[PDB]
């Protein structure tokens, strides 16, 4: 029984000698081609042209694959508003034309950079500023409101209002894309090796293309080198692509990008326009909010409606707010298709919602902790969405936070440390965070299990879910190893299977753990029916003994399990129903030094209370959260996404494009897990933690600001009580310009 | 007309008679040799997920040299009569893991798993040039490899156990 | 140990045994190309879309890579790697007095956060000066000290001091398509001679707009009147400059506020950018600039008075 | 799967009987839709565990019934979209049931009853029921060289 | 609803064709070998060795 | 020093740089060339599962000649200038299948399936010589191909459509 211990990664072992496999390192048939996509150039334009004549004087060209190749349907995407390949019209810089098949992957890079495309430019948008005055939207307005908003406003002491701008995020997984597409000669069967969180839709999309019944494609998924997202939804890109190749050539085909491929074709996070009004009380009580969302969604929707759906239900964070208004809108760009990236449109409202509150207390002239305090829900408080908040832990997190990280002596050392220097400053920061646990879409709450018992008494398990390093399946072998109660060697999982489990969710929206759980349990319990009459005719015997008799006695040996989870169902009439399951929360503080000569600064120490109700495993959870809360510190510090003028993204590598490094992290590290708060509505009492921490990072953003505010106090003006506007991400740039002083100026 | 070149891939020689002068190290070893535990992330020298050992005698300084490298970028025709050492070379979980394998699995230093060889590698550079390291040299022997899961706290407590 | 030849698709490569072989080649050949360590040849064949169809590889040639320890200063074979030319720095620097290593202490500081160990092990200095960046961390060092270079081909040889005529233009040297650099020679600096370095944290587009920087002040024997002065920056034009024009003004002058006043006003106006120069980033990169200077103007004060 | 198309997997091999045509067969009439919409692609001990091997000639019963039990419950599970949309396709019907999180997937198994035969006692069934047959051959033989021709 | 009529056995045209596939009809790997067993030739004995 | 071997198979020319004499037809077909409709059942000439149909223009008589042929002990070294057609030669469900296939398919002549390429080869070949053949000339056109699933009497009958 190891449910509760730190039980290192299943695979780890296997990672660390080179012996683990991921999709490109499966060896090759003899007969095995390579595949290279052919990209646009331009922002918007008509095609008038290819010419492929150079490409086929390559050595090992096969051939050239463009829309007129297709057997079945060239329409695709989430919503069918997509090509597989584009066949009169090019509409963002890194869109698919065609295809390249080639007898190494050298040689398919040589012969698709030579294929020429002739354009006729077309009028282009690209900024969001673009999209708003060209009205250029997919869908209409979304909207939450609760209250009386005149009479907030109208009895407000005071009132402030704003602009402020969020830059997306590359998902930088370190293993790109990559599928490998097997025909078979028979029928229209194909099967497909693929790094996805979506073997399902990856099996739909497919088959529409080749014009065949989904029944004739498998697809098996074993590992991801990283997902965070963006293998959702975006992957079928190229495992369509290839999977044409091998219906076309009747060769297996494969291909993985390269990170500058990876970069301009897939997509990355939604980038958010805000603009707010704020109404409060001299005590900085809050009185009334209003905000217009507008996100950069790219050339096609995908997930964008849902992403803004969660950032509305995220805008309060964790404060209680009796008159409020959030509207969202989704811009219709020249751009590469943005898509679900880690917290899905929580982190960016979760901002938005914490710049006005820092600001709320600036103007008030009171400290930042007190005003974050007087504001905050209660227990069984409702939220703008009329959901009940029951077990809600922020005070607790909250505390434990103020006391372990000694917030309040560290805060006089860093007044002192700004009155005795000049050109070198520090800041201080604690934030909470909470979290919604559930798809906003009611049906894709379901999850299935298929397991089987062997006559040696081993057990193999398969259920819905994918690993993309996060221990999914370390944690189904500790759950099905407690309730079979046996020990964890004799139970194995192997991969992901569309002919195992049939018709599942994405892995995503940080429910995994909870929804494959649940069902990998109702698997084990029916096996431990079965075998109870055995057990009961030789109580003293093992379980290898009961296994052959239940053989011997014709009781079948496997079974499926299912979890649907109850009661979901927000409606956006009615403003009622529950949206999520139950919410997972925590608190950061942390640290700052910046040069105010050179914009550079150093992360000094941060400390973090999370809410994992009991934990099934607190290394892998810890280790959750210390990855998701550095992810975010790169979108709020060092991560930026470039473009030219005419729509051309320019950052599309390692050098041009910083994630966080080594010597990134804060030289005080620190991570509690809180104590004693088992959470009644899922498996073990657990709680999701993949998503939830990401939204920390913020307190280092929200650190520098307070950092440059002494900074302009020092050498710019004797107005305390003075806002002044910082976007994400604080890069240097952002932050010398923002000490104004006698070299600035 | 054509020169063979001659090297040693984790103690085994390998005679290419037909080098092409294009050729990568890392496109050599999991597409000609079959060795594939080293691994693809950028193609241009700032992740590591490539990264293997070199080793060759110094005909000037008189001393066998050991030192670190990006596979993506180095010509297998710079290296004639160079000794190459991949993460398959110094432990396996079908014999035995080397200290620095089994040090980072089972301190959690590994998630996802694809940038675990490089950081193996660059660790084990630095152990045979320094058998007991400082934890500053430890830190800084990792600038040129990248990690998106863990946020790096449990690599660098894992490792700082080889020193003082 | 002899001259070997590898054939290739496209792709002729002769690995050379001796210097001879390598300067005989680079007559016969002037179009040919040197590789050493590959870290910029092999980014230009992938993606900046170049091809070469010959190679010529001098690693293995003694004499480039050569380590000599002169009166003048400390001299390295061109092909020597990025980490032995660090390696042999700490060793001078935690050796010698402070008053003999401030050129050697600005090379270190510019060695610090530039790439890993696995680049720093094969990249080699005689490829990241000929390369020319306009972003070279260590091209603006070498010319505000007028580390000097050996320069060679068959028949001629020659050792001028790098200054703002070494770039000519975009990612261009002043060497004859014959010619190859052999060695370089970092000095000692003399009493009264001190030195900085500086580089801007990140960057965001290839090779142009991060501000990089070599700074250096000669003074008349125990005293705070300048008799040389070279501020020479990276990341402000399409090459490594000089702004002699500023620096030139102050010759005579003492080491004071109004010191710092002028050459600020003179660089705010020697170096200034069109609002549409390629980078981006105006106001931040003049800001630098002028901070990176403020820094030395400081740096300098706090080792004299 | 949600477009309707149907994947059937059993312990069953086929060796050129016709085993998977006849499960296809049975699946059609069962679920009442075409044999079309039904596909079977091989068999592997990762979706049916513990087979017996195909012989004995007992194979298209055993799997026969146990094909027609998981058909059974999946005409349960999609009874009450059936109510809801009674002048809808085969496809409305799955596409509702997916939609309302009633999963699409199942088991089924079948056991022979009263069997077991004993040597001493000379009691017990051995066998379900028996097949039965007649054969007339005629031909014709060469005395001289041990030939024959069958006619 | 098939069951009793005279319906062709559901391959039958692709192993006309030749495009069934049988086990040594699957590709192979760039790295697949190849076996041969050794046999006995005696009906009763002793091995005494083997070169 | 060695000449090339120039033939062809199903309408498509083969140019052999390096035939080695040992080499069979069978194994030609199925391991260099990636066509494996034509099966392996016995390799000594009595089942047929191998039967293709091999053409030639005749020096001596001036007609093409078609006949079939046992691709099991045909060396490729005694095919310089000959054409083969295979099973995939003449029709496929990814097109259009040749009657051949379509009768015996139909006809419930096929079972497991492994004697069909070959039977199919041995009918085609007698429709080639004689488009319209009789009763007697069909049943003998098969002597030298076993079937084990059938007992025979299905193909007979489905063939026996093509006579008169
Ligand atoms: C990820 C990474 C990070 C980097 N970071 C920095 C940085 O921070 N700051 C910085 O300044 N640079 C940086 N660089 C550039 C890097 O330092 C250069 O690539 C390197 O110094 C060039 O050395 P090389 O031997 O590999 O050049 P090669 O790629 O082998 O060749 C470079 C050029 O020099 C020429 N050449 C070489 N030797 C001679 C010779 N002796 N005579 C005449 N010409 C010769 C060649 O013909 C060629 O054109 C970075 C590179 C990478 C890969
Ligand atoms: N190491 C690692 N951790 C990760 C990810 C990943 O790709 N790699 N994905 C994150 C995201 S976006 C989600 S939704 C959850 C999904 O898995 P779970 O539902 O099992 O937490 O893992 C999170 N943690
Ligand atoms: S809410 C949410 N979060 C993450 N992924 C999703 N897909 C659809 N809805 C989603
Ligand atoms: O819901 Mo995780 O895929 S962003
Ligand atoms: O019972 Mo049939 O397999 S001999
Ligand atoms: S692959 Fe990224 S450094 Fe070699
Ligand atoms: S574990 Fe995933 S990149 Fe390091
Ligand atoms: S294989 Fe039986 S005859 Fe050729
Ligand atoms: S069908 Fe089985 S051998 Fe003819």
């Amino acid at each position: 029984d190891t449910v509760g211990r730190p039980l290192p990664h299943l695979a780890a072992a296997m990672q660390a000698s080179g012996e683990a496999v991921y999709c490109d390192d499966i060896p090759r048939y003899e007969n095995e081609l390579f595949l290279r996509l052919v990209t646009s150039t331009r922002a918007h334009a008509k095609i008038k042209s290819i010419d492929v004549s150079e490409a086929q004087k390559v050595p090992g060209f096969v051939c050239f694959l463009s829309a007129d190749d297709i057997p079945g349907s060239n329409e695709t995407g989430l919503f069918n508003d997509e090509t597989v390949f584009a066949k009169d019209t090019v509409t963002c810089v890194g869109h698919i034309i065609g295809a390249v098949v080639a007898d190494t992957p050298e040689h398919a890079e040589r012969a698709a950079h030579v294929v020429k495309v002739t354009y006729e430019d077309l009028p282009a948008i690209i900024t969001i500023e673009d999209a708003i005055k060209n009205n250029s939207f997919y869908g209409s307005e979304l909207k939450i409101e609760k209250g009386d908003l005149k009479k907030g406003f109208s009895e407000a002491d005071n009132v402030v209002s704003g602009e402020l701008y969020i830059g997306g995020q590359d998902h930088f997984y370190l293993e790109t894309h990559c599928t490998i597409a097997i025909p078979k000669g028979e029928e229209g069967e194909m099967e497909l090796f693929v790094s996805t969180q979506n073997a399902m839709k990856t099996q739909s999309f497919v088959a529409k293309m080749l014009g065949v019944p989904v029944n004739r494609i498998l697809v098996r998924v074993k590992r991801m080198g990283g997902g965070f997202g963006g293998k959702e939804t975006r992957s079928t890109l190229v495992s369509v692509a290839v999977a044409l190749a091998a219906y076309k050539t009747g060769h297996p085909v494969r291909c993985m990008l390269d990170r500058n491929e990876d970069m301009l074709i897939t997509g990355g996070r939604h980038p958010f326009l805000a603009r707010y009004k704020v109404g409060f009380m001299k005590t900085g009580t809050i009185v009334a909010l209003e905000v217009d969302h507008y996100s950069n969604a790219g050339n096609s929707r995908d997930l964008s409606h849902s992403i803004m759906e969660r950032a509305l239900f995220h805008m309060d964070n964790c404060y209680k707010i009796p008159n409020i208004r959030g509207t969202g809108r989704l811009c219709k760009t020249n751009l590469s298709s943005n898509t679900a990236f880690r917290g899905f449109g929580g982190p960016q409202a979760l901002f938005i919602a914490e710049n006005w509150m820092s600001e709320v207390a600036v103007t008030c002239g009171l400290p930042a902790e007190e005003v974050r305090w007087k504001n905050m829900y209660k227990e069984g408080d409702l939220t703008h969405f009329n959901q009940r908040l029951e077990g809600f832990s922020v005070p607790r997190c909250w505390d434990e936070c103020l006391k372990s990280s000694q917030y309040y002596a560290r805060k006089s050392e860093v007044d002192k440390f700004n009155k005795e220097n000049c050109w070198k400053k520090r800041g201080l920061c604690i934030i909470p965070t909470k979290f919604g646990i559930s798809f906003t879409v009611p049906f894709l709450n379901q999850a299935g299990a298929l397991i089987h018992v062997y006559t040696d008494g081993s057990v193999l398990v398969s259920h819905g879910g994918t690993e993309m390093g996060q221990g999914l399946h370390t944690k189904m072998v500790q759950v099905a190893s407690k309730a079979l109660k046996i020990p964890i060697s004799k139970i194995y999982i192997s991969e992901t299977s569309t002919n195992t489990v049939p018709n599942s969710s994405p892995t995503a929206a940080s429910v995994s753990t909870d929804i494959y759980g649940q069902a990998v349990y109702e698997a084990c319990q029916t096996i431990l029916k079965r075998l109870e009459p055995f057990k009961k005719k030789n109580p003293d015997g093992s379980w290898e003994d009961w296994v052959m008799a239940a053989y011997q006695d014709r009781v079948s040996l496997s079974t499926t399990g299912f979890y649907r989870t109850p009661n979901l169902g927000y409606s956006f009439e009615t403003n009622s129903g529950n949206a999520f399951h139950y919410f997972t929360y925590g608190v950061a503080c942390s640290e700052v030094e910046i040069d105010c000569l050179t914009g550079d600064h150093k992360n000094l120490r941060t400390d973090i209370v999370m809410d994992v109700g009991s934990s099934l495993n607190p290394a892998i959870d810890i280790g959750q959260v210390e990855g998701a809360f550095v992810q975010g510190l790169g979108l709020f510090t060092l991560e930026e996404l470039h473009y030219s003028p005419e729509g051309s993204l320019h950052t599309r590598g390692p050098s041009t494009y910083k994630i966080p490094a080594f010597g990134s992290i804060p030289t005080e590290f620190r991570v509690s897990l809180l104590r004693d708060c088992p959470n009644k509505k899922a498996i073990y009492a657990s709680k999701a933690v993949g998503e939830p921490p990401l939204f920390l990072g913020a307190s280092v953003f929200f650190a520098i600001k307070d950092a440059i505010r002494a900074a302009r106090a020092q050498h710019t003006n004797n107005n305390t009580k003075e806002l002044f506007r910082l976007d994400s991400p604080a890069t240097p740039e952002k932050i010398r310009n923002a000490c104004v002083d006698k070299f600035t100026t | 007309t054509a020169d063979e070149l001659v090297f040693f891939v984790n103690g085994k020689k390998v005679v290419e008679k037909n080098a092409d002068p294009e050729t990568t190290l890392l496109a050599y070893l999991r597409r000609k040799l079959g060795l594939r535990g080293t691994k693809l992330g950028c193609g241009e020298g700032g992740c590591g997920a490539c990264t293997v050992m070199l080793s060759k005698y110094d005909r000037l300084q008189d001393k066998i040299i050991h030192f670190s490298a990006n596979a993506c970028l180095a010509p297998i025709c710079t290296l004639h009569h160079v000794a190459v050492t991949t993460v398959e070379g110094i432990g396996s979980t079908k014999t035995r893991l080397h200290p620095v394998q089994e040090r980072i699995a089972k301190s959690h230093g590994s998630q996802c798993g694809f940038c675990t060889p490089g950081i193996v590698m660059s660790m084990y550079t630095l152990l045979r040039n320094q058998p007991e390291p400082t934890v500053e040299e430890i830190e800084d022997a990792f600038q040129g490899n990248l990690c998106r899961c863990t946020g790096y706290r449990p690599i660098l407590q894992g490792f700082r156990t080889f020193a003082k | 140990p002899k001259q070997l030849r590898f054939e290739g698709e496209r792709v002729t490569w002769i690995q050379a045994s001796t210097l001879k072989e390598l300067l005989d080649l680079k007559a016969q050949h002037p179009e040919a190309k040197l590789v050493v360590g590959n870290t910029e040849i092999g980014i230009e064949m992938k993606f900046k879309n170049q091809l070469f169809p010959m190679i010529i590889c001098p690693a293995w040639i003694p004499e480039l890579n050569a380590v000599e320890h002169g009166p003048e200063g400390i001299s390295f074979g061109a092909a020597c790697a990025l980490s032995s030319v660090e390696k042999t720095l700490l060793e001078a620097v935690a050796k010698l007095p402070t008053q003999k290593t401030e050129v050697f202490r600005g090379v270190l500081e510019q060695l610090r956060w530039f790439a890993g160990k696995q680049v720093k092990s094969v990249a080699s200095l005689g490829g990241n000066i000929i390369t020319a960046s306009p972003i070279s961390d260590l091209n603006p060092v070498f010319m505000a000290s007028g580390t000097k270079l050996t320069i060679v081909s068959r028949g001629t040889r020659r050792t001028v001091p790098m200054d703002h005529t070494f770039f000519p233009s975009y990612r261009k040297t002043l060497l004859g398509p014959e010619e190859i650099l052999l060695s370089i020679e970092i000095p000692y600096s003399r009493e009264d001679e001190f030195f900085s370095a500086f580089k801007q944290a990140s960057r965001r587009e290839d090779d142009i707009a991060k501000v990089t920087c070599g700074m250096r002040v000669l003074f008349q024997p125990g005293s705070m009147q300048v008799k040389e002065l070279a501020l020479c920056y990276g990341g402000m034009a399409d090459r490594t400059i000089s702004a002699l024009k500023t620096t030139q003004k102050q010759l005579s002058k003492f080491w004071n506020e109004k010191l710092l006043q002028d050459v600020c006003a003179g660089l705010a106006e020697e170096l200034s950018l069109s609002p549409d120069a390629p980078g981006g980033m105006i106001e931040f990169r003049r800001t630098l600039t002028l901070s990176f200077f403020f820094k030395f103007y400081l740096t300098v004060l706090k080792k004299l008075g």
